[PDB]
RNA sequence: CGGUAGGGGAGCGUUCCGUGUUAGGGAGAAACGCGUGCGUGAGCCGCGUUGGACGAAGCGGAAGCGAGAAUGUCGGCUUG
RNA sequence: GGCCAGUGAGACGAUGGGGGAUAAGCUUCAUCGUCGAGAGGGAAACAGCCCGGAUCACCAGCUAAGGCCCCUAAAUGACC
RNA sequence: AGGGUGAAAAGAACCCCCAUCGGGGAGUGAAAUAGAACAUGAAACCGUAAGCUCUCAAGCAGUGGGAGGGGGAACCCUGACCGCGUGCCUGUUGAAGAAUGAGCCGGCGACUCAUAGGCAGUGGCUUGGUUAAGGGAACCCACCGGAGCCGUAGCGA
């Protein structure tokens, strides 16, 4: 989000006319802020933000997170995936049969994410594959349908301790 | 009208590429007059519009002659754009949607995926 | 914790004053900076 | 010489109509000139 | 990132309308409809106090005009003298409003404070 | 709506001055069409062809279109608006310089045939309520 | 300057009758 | 609740009559303007015209304590510079009386649009009859010992 | 419980983002107005039109964020 | 003490004084008041004099400084 | 400096006024008071019509009281007459000021960002706190990365 300021645009820096003598205001460039040639007063220029957050705060965001949406029937789980030739029917039916289909953003991951789930899981919009590696706060925090495996659930529970 | 024009990579208009071919024996799909057979007879390749005929009827008015003589009124009909016109032959009366095959020689043609029948026919 | 429902404590955060846009504001004007002297001009100021 | 300050509607519009009324006077005797060209006896318009 | 307002038309026409029957400038040249709008405003403080002390004084000269009718040296001066004497809870200067509805009445008034 | 007691003639971007166009529109609005007809035929003002050619052709614009005569026919309204206005520089001395406008009248008349459904007695008759909507075409300080 | 506003909460009674004026009346 | 407004009053106004035969010219003027504005009715309003006629006679003997009647001068100005003009009591009783009097409650009634418009219920005569029997002017009363 | 310079506290609003291809929406999104509806107020709810396509609320985030004053400035218009 | 301001030529009035000519709405300092930053009533109008201190509403009342013939409220009220 | 008829020119056959400028019908279109100086159309400014009102007037032109009248049948319009009221900002010991500035309308236009020191609010951790550059199946990033910094001992050149 970028913009230009009084030094950049081309406009030139000649007077355009002499100081008094003239009745007219002190306008000193027709390149200036206040005629609507350009020059902008402190417009956006590419900053790069960045925020620090404390590992071990972060951490507990995502502890904290999970532990608020286990337990109240937002929480269904599994323990394993065996597709071949995936195809995305087999998979969405075993949502529907499952715990909640209802193609309504139903978080879903995994361990070690097989690429025949990986493949019949992004053509569903609303559910997408988490892995340790891919893990986001962002998406695990709709407390709405997550699931887990088992190696999710240890390997959760050996990740955060009490 | 310039935000119109056809668009030119390096002195030539883009020519888009549509299913429909000139002689196609079309169903209008969806818009106004849903669900008429016709026949093509132009198709402006730029713009996805064919006119297919003694359908659209547009009611247009021409000065004829020099001294404002005659002047009498014409009936032309316009375009209708691509995506609104699907196949039908005579024998399955059907719409459908086009596809390809290789047959048993070199050539490649037209086939109606929801039927059997060939779009290409002969050559002629 | 859904997305919608997540607030930041109170106190936590305010939000920065911006001077000279309103009387009302109180910060409007002058901006504090009273009038005139090296301090009211803009620029580098006076070396501490 | 030179003005001080603009006028006002109500005023300017005073003296519009002024000159504009000054305009009305001047067809009713137009009028009576066509009110009589209407064929008549008379010596004017060859 | 550009954040053009329209918010002033409001602001403002909000105002173009508080000032209505402004007759002048001071209806449709919005650069100065903002300080009309603030000087009715300032008027409605004066005049609203004012009215107060205003309508105490019009009571005052007219319950003095229907006490003097009585052709001998009184007053509404003494009128109080006497009405205080005699203890009458604060007829509120509305005693000079029967004066003029229930004439009769506050002749009755006026007799009883006599005595 | 006028209900056909009237006949727009709107005008194009005719090039004089408004307020000019505006002594002589102001001059004929009220009088019958025959009256304003031979008085623009001999007004001693240039806005005043103009508006001569306009009327005719409202006249006329008025008996064949519609079908109407011209004795009972007068201007109802008569209005002249603005136009766009050009700007030329025309230069001056001491090297200045200043914008010479050109105006352009736009006139919109409204003429008027009379349509009387006539009605004999002051009298009122809380009757054929449904009816009465069509008789009461036109009237003045009507009440209730 | 304060834009600021009032609004006094009145109550808008009814009268219904007058009784007990009997006692010593004054009028004449 | 609501103070009664003077309500629309034409016309059957009181009419008084004043001989000034020998009244000071101050005090019977203070008493002509206070029946000018009506001050004598529960009827009073500064904003309508509630006030009664009167018709002053015997404007030619209005009496004048002191040594005033040599002293007392009205001074009419001319806009013009030089215009001042001078002029004794002493010479306007004997030269057009009635201004006196028309001086006097002119300055003691609200000079405005409505004092100007009331000014014309003061009736002033030289003479010693009154045209006006209009009301049947019932003489004016005088509340004052100084007269 | 007056208050300029000035300091502190509490808020509204605008464009955009998260919750969203949200709720709602060609029986109709915004500018104009009737409601002294509502607010201490910045403003908010409703209410209508030839046109007429988008987009609230709530809890949050960011700011080219709030204008009658710069002999400002660009455009349109007047006065004389 | 911390974090942070603005201010830096005030004006008049009362008093004690210097300078001046015991001249200035002059100037310069010391102790207080008002204005500055403060409304309202008296003073005709009238920052710096008198009473007085404004949170708001009230078509309620008692007073202060000042006043009671008319314009404007209130005795053209008493007696010397 | 100059952008946005319509979904498709279907851009107006025919008629009349007619110097073929510009119009009114007819026709097209859902709509052309969308008709080609055409898409929503604000304000200044120019008119028109209706309601009430100004010619012995005096006024930063409003306000409190409201005569008379008109409106749909207690609220809104206008205002007879009375009272009060010495524009707004900057800036000054002090301005309504005959000090400044602005013709009006609409927009554009001013304490911002980067990194660092200090302080406060909030949170994480703690008999320690934190990682930076750099990697990470792109960029964000879970995880790694302890080099480095801060808190642990002062006095003295």
């Amino acid at each position: 989000a970028s913009t230009l300021t009084r030094a950049e645009v081309r406009g030139g820096g000649r007077k355009p006319y002499p100081q008094k003598k003239t009745g007219r205001a002190r306008r000193g460039s027709q390149g200036s802020p206040l005629r609507p040639g350009g020059g902008v007063i402190f417009g956006p220029k590419p900053r790069d933000w960045t925020i620090k957050m404390n590992k071990k705060e972060r951490r507990l965001a995502l502890s904290t997170a999970i532990a608020s949406a286990v337990g109240n029937s937002f929480v269904v789980e599994e323990f394993a995936e065996n597709f071949e030739k995936p195809k995305t029917k087999d998979f969405i039916a075993a949502m529907q049969r499952w715990g909640l289909d209802p193609a309504e953003k139903s978080l879903f991951f995994l361990m070690d994410l097989v690429e025949n789930v990986e493949k019949s899981g992004r053509n569903i919009r609303t559910l997408k594959l988490l892995t340790p590696r891919s893990l986001n706060l962002f998406d695990v925090l709709n407390a709405e349908k997550l699931v887990f495996t088992e190696g999710t659930i240890q390997y959760l529970n050996q990740r955060y301790g009490v | 009208r310039w935000e119109r024009k056809d668009c030119k990579p390096n002195s030539l208009p883009k020519l888009h590429k549509r299913h429909v071919k000139v002689g196609d024996t079309v169903k209008v799909i969806s818009g106004g007059e849903k669900g008429k057979i016709g026949e093509i007879s132009k198709i402006h390749k730029h713009n996805s519009t064919v006119i297919i005929k003694d359908l659209n009827f547009k009611t247009k008015h021409v000065k004829s002659k020099e001294e404002g003589e005659q002047g009498q009124i014409i009936k032309i009909e316009a375009a209708i754009h691509s995506s609104n016109v699907m196949l039908i032959l005579k024998e399955q009366e059907v719409a459908d949607r086009v596809g390809h095959k290789i047959l048993e020689d070199v050539r490649k043609v037209r086939y109606l995926i929801k039927t059997g029948e060939i779009v290409d026919t002969p050559d002629r | 914790f859904r997305l919608d429902n997540l607030g930041p404590q109170p106190g936590s955060r305010k939000k920065g004053k911006r001077k000279g846009r309103g009387h009302a504001a109180g910060q409007g004007g002058s901006c504090g900076f009273g009038m005139r002297g090296q301090k009211s001009r803009s620029g580098p100021g006076i070396m501490r | 010489a030179v003005p001080k300050k603009r006028t006002s509607i109500y005023k300017k519009r005073i003296r519009k109509n002024i000159w504009k009324k000054k305009g009305y006077w001047a067809a009713l005797k137009a009028f009576s000139l066509a009110k009589s060209l209407s064929t008549g006896n008379s010596k004017s318009f060859f | 990132r550009v954040k053009r307002g329209y918010i002033a038309r409001r602001r403002r026409k909000k105002i173009r309308f508080f000032a209505s029957s402004f007759r002048g400038a001071h209806s449709r040249l919005t650069r100065t409809i903002a300080q009309q709008k603030i000087r009715a405003l300032v008027s409605a403080h004066r005049d609203r106090d004012r009215q107060k002390r205003d309508f105490r004084r019009l009571w005052i000269t007219r319950i003095n005009a229907a006490i003097r009718e009585r052709g001998v040296y009184y007053n509404y001066s003494k009128f109080i003298h006497d009405l205080y004497k005699r203890q009458l809870l604060l007829n509120r200067k509305i005693l000079a409003q029967i004066a003029i509805l229930n004439p009769n009445c506050i002749y009755m008034i006026y007799n009883e404070i006599i005595k | 709506p006028g209900k056909c007691d009237e006949i727009t003639t709107r005008g194009y971007s005719i090039s004089m001055s408004v307020d000019k166009a505006r002594r002589v529109i102001d001059q004929i609005r009220g009088r019958s069409y025959a009256e304003t007809l031979m008085i623009l035929e001999l007004m001693p003002y240039r806005a005043c062809y103009p508006i001569f050619k306009l009327i005719y052709s409202a006249a006329a614009n008025a008996s064949h279109n519609k079908q109407f005569n011209k004795a009972n026919l007068i201007i109802s309204k008569a209005e002249v608006n603005k136009g766009i206005t050009l700007k030329k520089v025309k230069p001056r001395a001491r090297g200045r310089s200043y914008m010479i406008k050109r105006p352009t009248c736009h006139i919109t008349i409204v003429l008027r045939d009379i349509t009387h459904f006539d009605s004999y007695d002051k009298f009122l008759e809380s009757l054929t309520p449904k009816k009465l909507i069509a008789l009461l075409g036109l009237m003045s300080t009507g009440r209730r | 300057r304060r834009n600021i506003g009032h609004r006094q909460p009145i109550t808008r009674i009814k009268i219904t009758g007058i009784t007990g004026y009997e006692d010593y009346p004054a009028s004449t | 609740w609501y103070p009664k407004s003077a309500d629309h009053v034409p016309t059957d106004k009181k009419w008084y009559v004043v001989d000034a035969t020998d009244l000071i010219l101050g005090r019977m003027a203070s008493t002509i303007a206070i029946h000018i504005r009506g001050k004598n009715l529960a009827s009073y309003t500064p904003s309508v015209d509630m006030g009664a006629f009167v018709i002053v006679v015997n404007a030619d003997k209005v009496a004048v304590s002191g040594k005033k009647r040599t002293q007392k001068l009205y001074r009419r100005h001319s806009g013009r510079p030089g215009g001042l003009k001078e002029e004794t009591f002493d010479q306007l009783q004997k030269r057009i009386p009635e201004r006196i009097i028309e001086h006097a409650v002119r300055g003691m009634l609200p000079k405005g649009r409505l004092g100007r418009y009331l000014f014309n219920h003061l009736k002033v005569y030289k003479g010693a009859e009154h045209p006006h029997q209009a009301q049947q002017p019932i003489d004016l009363p005088l509340r004052d010992k100084r007269i």
